[PDB]
């Protein structure tokens, strides 16, 4: 009379779910993972605003025929 | 920064490559990057003349190997003070 457990659904039920939070978990882990090694935008890796990588040299003697795209 | 600045202010010797190369690598990717190894390798070329000089050791040592003669609008050398003359 004195002995009153859990039932046993009770158990698997909440085991299931703890089950459940860790691989949430690990699929979470896996997920930043990949994320991290995929490659970021210039603007969003280098530079937000002015983001164009060509340069522009300099500006005194500026001769026609010297921009290459 | 003083990138592609020439000792005069314009651009320096080896900046229309240079900007070319730039070109690529903002149109392409990471996966994509290799696609223009061709300008890259006219970047370095215009620094260091590498290939440059290997032809110009092929075109000199088959020359030295020649006792026939060359028929062709030679190059003349002349003195500072000669600029001009005649």
């Amino acid at each position: 009379t004195f002995f009153h457990p859990k039932s046993r659904e009770d158990i698997l039920n909440e085991e299931a779910k703890i089950v459940q939070a860790l691989n949430n978990q690990r699929e979470l882990t896996i997920k930043m993972h990949e994320l991290k090694r995929e490659e970021k935008d210039y603007a969003h890796s280098y530079s937000p605003l002015f983001s164009d990588p060509v340069p522009q040299g300099g500006s005194i003697g500026k001769a026609p025929g010297s921009s290459r795209e | 920064t003083a990138a592609g600045i020439s000792l005069t202010g314009g651009r320096n010797r080896c900046f229309s490559e240079w900007q070319s190369f730039m070109h690529c690598t903002a149109k392409t990717d990471a996966k994509s990057r290799a696609q223009c190894l061709p300008n890259f390798e006219d970047y370095m070329e215009c620094l260091h003349h590498t290939k440059e000089k290997a032809r110009l050791r092929e075109i000199e040592s088959v020359l030295k190997q020649k006792k026939e003669g060359l028929e062709a609008p030679p190059v003349k050398v002349i003195p500072v003070k000669a600029i001009g003359l005649v």
